[PDB]
RNA sequence: GAAGUUAUGGUUUGAAAAAAAAA
RNA sequence: UUUUAUGAUCCCAGGCUGGUUUAAUAAGUCAAAGUUUAGCCGGGAAG
RNA sequence: AGAGGCUUGAUAGUACUACCGUAAGUACAUAAUAUACAGUCCCAGCAGUAGCGGUUAAACUAUAGAAGAGUCGAGUAUUAUCCAUACAUACCAGGCGUAAAAAGCGUUCAUCCAAAAAAU
RNA sequence: AGUUCUAUUGUGUUAGCAUGGUUUCG
RNA sequence: UAAUACAGGGUUGAACUGUGGGUUAGUUUCAAUGCCCAAGGCAGAGCACUGGAUUGGAUACCCAGGGAACUGUGCUCCCAUUAAUAAGAAUCA
RNA sequence: AACUAGUCUUAAACACACCGCUCGUCACGUAACA
RNA sequence: CGGUACGAAGUCGAAACAAGGUAGUUGAUGGUGAACCAGUGGCUGAACAAAAAA
């Protein structure tokens, strides 16, 4: 996963916490 | 503006960046960076270019004004917009299509 | 050739000097130091009635916070904030409690610097802790928005919002220094001072001309970055009208610590 | 030998001829076996580097 | 530039160990040496692979 | 850098400083009183005979072309 | 991706029976491909680390070279007819990631699918980026 | 011990040998370079005695 | 830095560049100092 | 649980002693342990001597 | 007719407007 | 209130695009950018 | 020589498209010439970085210096232009101890990358 | 890694003190 | 660098916490000496300068004396600018 | 305690090898920038 | 104007390379026909000399 821009990071989140 | 050559347009990197950029009806995705004005939003959209010389893709931002008939897109919400073909007033050029992610309110 | 014979500059050049603190600035500093020095009526650590009963009244007085050191008073205050904002009795690492403790530590170090203004390492420690508190606030904002608002309200610190990435313009950027600006009004803002914005020279009473490297800080308005009521309009500033939220003054400002056009954030320590 | 045994020798001498003879002796002592395929084709291209020297096969 | 800074690269040499049987078979096949008398016995009793067994030594805490 | 090489820069810097100090005393500012093109100017345009236009196109100039 | 570029180092060890590398599902899949291609004796998954038991032959190791293609700071993708040209006349293994899993360039060429070129094992001197 | 008010950082081998306890070459790092072995080829240096080359088999 | 440090070493900058460090021969800075 | 270790990057930097004739530490002191350092047990194999104090509290 | 389209060289010398106030 | 180090404010210089063959296991599109009949475009006025 | 231009001190593999040691301009005619020689002497001059010329030069000038020698050829050479051969414009494909290059030590914004790569 | 407490502080700023080269007084 | 006062950082443990980071300008806290400014001002020592020697000769090295500089929340970061050859991950028992 | 011949160590910007290498003002002509 | 690059080697000294005969050089200075000298703080791209234990 290359481009971790703001939009990309917002869209790439399965859950609130990464336990 | 940048022009790609015929052979360059067949490469996997160019094709994949073109695929990422394109959507049905030329729609785009972004997030709200301005919601002061009524029935209007300024949206920052991720856009990618493929540089042949270094064989990698970099991202830049496209900021446009869209029309929001209702008041449902606040600051920091991820939205999908579609072009109009005409400029409503001095700024607005796109139309809100849907809200993808909503920043919590209140 | 026709030309005016020129000569090396003959004149007086202003002496660069520090900007004096205004009376309001000095009074605010004294108020902060006095409030920090105030000692409440409580004991140190976690002694309570049964623990203190066994001792004699003189030794109980020795235990009381009046005899306690600054570290013990600071720990007591942090314990009180923790008990206010904690998940459970021993929760000290939850981001809310971390924010409270970092704020308390920042205030304690600011008081210590106001006293030992020559302690340089503590300014670096203060900058590090400001950055840590900024990160903790950014994390808590996303993790729990309602609790983030509640914690900011209880701590009386600016509730900065991280809905969209910050800006590269210092006139718009977030100010971790400006946070907790209610306590200290001198940690709010500052006028531009570089190149064309540098203060102009002034002739002092002694008769020598001095130029300040900084603009003397003026007391900021109480309406700094607060919601305003707007009248209906249709102009360049409002090319589509005014929202009812703008008319009523109920709208939200995500960066209440923004310095504003023509203003830089307040210095780390002055 | 032109079949899989090859070596290089560097040697000194009072004259160029004796230097060459000593170098040949050193090469004979330094012969090693090259991993060739009976089919007489390379399986991959090959590169060798030493400071600013580059060999390409 | 530098010299022996290429870890996991040209610093090490990944070359095969050719024992007596391998070297003599190659020499005979290429015809550089006449077949020695011991070669048949050596081939029928090939040397073991000592490097593989060497790689089996493990450091132990005392 | 080594000491032997440092001496050259030492001497030139010292000469500069000394010659400025020499003029430091004075107060009256001294007064001091091109068809040909430079190489950088010449390198901008191509002189090869294309179809007519001397310097009116990207193929005529040496600017970075977007492609 | 970072973990794979790290595991390259653990794979390129010499004079070692086994070596450890960082754990990741992508690393596990690449190790599966390598074992199916018979380049490692085996591997073991232990929490944060993976212990690769390497394979040797006549002293030298089986893995003689690793060339990294796709780095976490730059993806590399190829169409089938570009992959064919780039892997022309080479017995090395070019690891490809596709919508069908982590496979070899030969599987990718037979399938005619577009893939992402990760690593090249024993590819000699053959690279373009 | 004495208090020198800081340490020195010489770069040359000569000054490092003077100002360090020892400059003995250590064993190569197994993660960086291979171990030295008796089979390593000797340096290609002409044998000389007092500046004269001793190159004669008889 | 190569040509830049060469200019520093030969002293062109010492003459032509303002310095908030001042000195009796170097050009001075009449404005508040900041890192650039 | 399987959790990776945290980074060995720490704020402030590394100890610096002020240049000149002051002897003051511009940052940190001479007892600072860098994050990239072996274990205490590794660095002190012998452990406490028989004449050291079991309880270090003053 | 519409939607997307990396700027380059001349070394460059970062804030520009509106609004508020002023008389 | 709107732009702005993703280069705003604001000078000077330049219309863009295509051309088949093309040696070397360097090609299945000539492979970051080099063209040559051509393609697209390039105000208005007898007041 | 059916013809001229350039070279005639060392130095550059003189490439490369079908053929890929599977053959004859093979034999006779039919065996060679130039680090032979002449003019000048740190001069005149030549040359591409290196360099040559010090009164016996394969390095300057001279080809009846011989029907001389090498290449291309109705042409050939000099200058100029470049994406100027890997003076790798270094993504393929260069560097920053000592030879050019790590900002004086640090706190951060934006970007970038990491950890649930590819897919969702 | 971070927060709280815990034991330890040749770290930085601190009112004052013990000692000492040197000069001074007889 | 004794004690005391106020603050860090490091190390060890318990609890809490749960990818919350690595790098960093349109950023700014600190930073030898010198110079500018301000302070004080004769404990020591000490540029320029004076005079006692050596030297064809010295504007120096040697000796005697010496009003420049030697302690600052100021101005302030030039450098052979401070724990090194930038920071982080991986490979090792 | 000294000198020559060695022999050994260290330093070197010397290698025609300390009768070495090497710095600068002034003087002297041809030039570019200013 | 002051400085700078080329050819020439002329006068004046001997500043550096060895402990170069006063270690060198560096930041900002003071002084001097010239290289340079002096103080102060940096570095080593410097030498000499150099401990048993009561």
């Amino acid at each position: 996963r290359l481009h971790n821009s703001h939009q990309a990071r917002v869209l790439r989140r399965r859950h609130v916490y990464r336990d | 503006h940048w022009h790609y050559k015929t052979w360059q347009r067949n490469t996997a990197g160019y094709l994949r960046t073109f695929m990422r950029n394109k959507l049905p009806n030329n729609e785009m995705i972004g997030y709200v960076i301005n919601d002061k004005h009524p029935k209007s939003i300024r949206v920052a959209c991720d856009r990618f270019m493929y540089v042949m010389r270094y064989k990698k893709t970099f991202r830049y931002t496209k900021k446009v004004w869209a029309h929001d008939e209702e008041s449902e897109a606040r600051l920091g919400d991820v939205v999908r917009i579609q072009p109009l073909g005409y400029r409503i007033g001095p700024w607005k050029n796109y139309v809100l299509v849907r809200v993808l992610h909503k920043e919590p309110r209140d | 050739v026709a030309r005016l014979k020129s000569h090396r500059y003959g004149g007086v050049v202003a002496l660069k000097t520090r900007a004096p603190k205004s009376p309001w600035y000095i009074e605010a500093e004294k108020e902060f130091l006095n409030e920090r020095a105030q000692v409440p009526d409580a004991y140190i650590e976690r002694w309570h009635g049964e623990d203190l009963s066994k001792l004699s009244p003189a030794l109980r007085r020795c235990l009381h916070l009046r005899c306690a050191s600054s570290k013990e008073l600071h720990s007591w205050r942090k314990l009180q904030l923790c008990r206010l904002l904690q998940r459970r009795p021993f929760d000290t690492g939850s981001p809310a409690v971390q924010l409270a403790c970092l704020t308390e530590k920042i205030l304690n170090v600011r008081a210590h610097l106001l006293r030992h203004f020559r302690d340089q390492q503590k300014k670096k420690v203060l900058s590090i802790w400001l950055s840590r508190r900024h990160r903790v606030m950014k994390y808590l904002y996303r993790v729990d928005f309602n609790l983030y608002k509640y914690v900011c309200q209880q701590l009386r610190i600016k509730c900065v919002r991280f809905a969209i990435p910050d800006s590269r313009d210092r006139q718009r950027a977030i100010s971790p220094i400006a946070v907790d600006g209610d306590r200290c009004k001198f940690l709010i803002r500052q006028k531009l001072w570089k190149a064309r914005f540098r203060p102009r020279q002034l002739k002092q009473v002694d008769g020598k001309v001095v130029r300040f490297t900084r603009h003397p800080m003026e007391q900021p308005s109480s309406a700094w970055n607060l919601p305003k009521e707007h009248r209906p309009s249709l102009s360049r500033a409002w090319p589509y009208g005014v929202r009812e939220e703008r008319l009523k003054g109920n709208y939200v400002i995500q960066n209440p610590t923004a310095a504003g056009l023509g203003y830089c954030p307040a210095p780390l320590f002055f | 030998n032109g079949r899989g045994l090859f070596g290089i020798g560097i040697a000194f001498g009072p004259s160029p001829k004796e230097a060459r003879s000593n170098a040949a002796l050193a090469a004979i002592q330094n012969l090693d076996h090259i991993d060739f395929d009976v089919g007489r084709t390379l399986t991959t291209p090959v590169h060798g580097s030493e400071y600013s020297a580059h060999v390409k096969i | 530039g530098k010299g022996a800074v290429h870890y996991t690269g040209t610093n090490f040499r990944r070359v095969q160990r050719l024992d007596i049987v391998d070297r003599m078979r190659a020499l005979v096949a290429q015809g550089l040496v006449d077949a020695p008398l011991w070669l048949s016995a050596a081939e029928r009793a090939p040397p073991m692979e000592l490097s593989n067994l060497k790689l089996m030594d493990r450091k132990v805490h005392n | 850098i080594s000491t032997c090489r440092r001496r050259y820069f030492k001497m030139r810097k010292f000469h500069k400083k000394k010659y400025k100090k020499k003029l430091m005393r004075l107060k009256k500012i001294p007064f001091v009183e091109r068809t040909w093109k430079t190489y950088r100017e010449t390198r901008l345009y191509r002189k090869q005979l294309r179809r007519g236009l001397p310097k009116k196109g990207a193929r005529k100039l040496r600017l970075h072309r977007e492609r | 991706m970072q973990r794979a570029c790290e595991m390259v180092v653990s794979l390129l060890r010499v004079d070692a029976l086994s070596q450890r590398c960082p754990f990741h599902v992508l690393n596990v899949q690449i190790l599966d491909l390598l074992q199916r291609e018979g380049l490692i004796r085996g591997f073991k998954v232990d929490g944060t680390k993976i212990d690769i038991l390497l394979k040797h032959y006549k002293g030298a190791p089986v893995i003689r070279n690793i060339r990294v293609v796709s780095k976490p700071s730059r993806d590399i993708w190829l169409t089938p007819h570009e992959l064919k040209f780039r892997t022309r006349f080479n017995t090395g293994l070019w690891i490809m990631q596709t919508s069908c899993g982590v496979i070899s360039h030969r599987d990718c060429l037979r399938m005619g699918i577009g893939g992402k070129m990760l690593m090249a094992i024993n590819n000699g001197y053959q690279h373009f980026c | 011990a004495p208090f020198p008010r800081g340490i020195v950082k010489p770069r040359s081998a000569k000054v490092r040998a003077i100002l360090n306890l020892s400059v003995e070459q250590r064993q190569p790092n197994p993660l960086r370079a291979p171990r030295k072995s008796l089979l390593d080829p000797p340096p290609c240096v002409a044998p000389l005695e007092k500046g004269n080359p001793k190159l004669d088999r008889q | 830095c190569s040509d830049r440090k060469r200019k520093i070493l030969n002293g062109t900058e010492y003459i032509r560049r303002k310095s908030s460090h001042r000195g009796r021969i170097k050009r001075g800075s009449q404005a508040p100092a900041f890192k650039r | 649980p399987v959790v990776f270790p945290h980074t060995r990057a720490r704020a402030g930097g590394k100890p610096i002693m002020m240049r000149g004739k002051s002897g003051k530490w511009h940052w940190l002191g001479p007892y600072w342990k860098p994050p990239w350092a072996p274990s205490n047990k590794a660095r002190w194999p012998t452990g406490p001597e028989e004449w050291a104090w079991s309880d270090p509290t003053r």
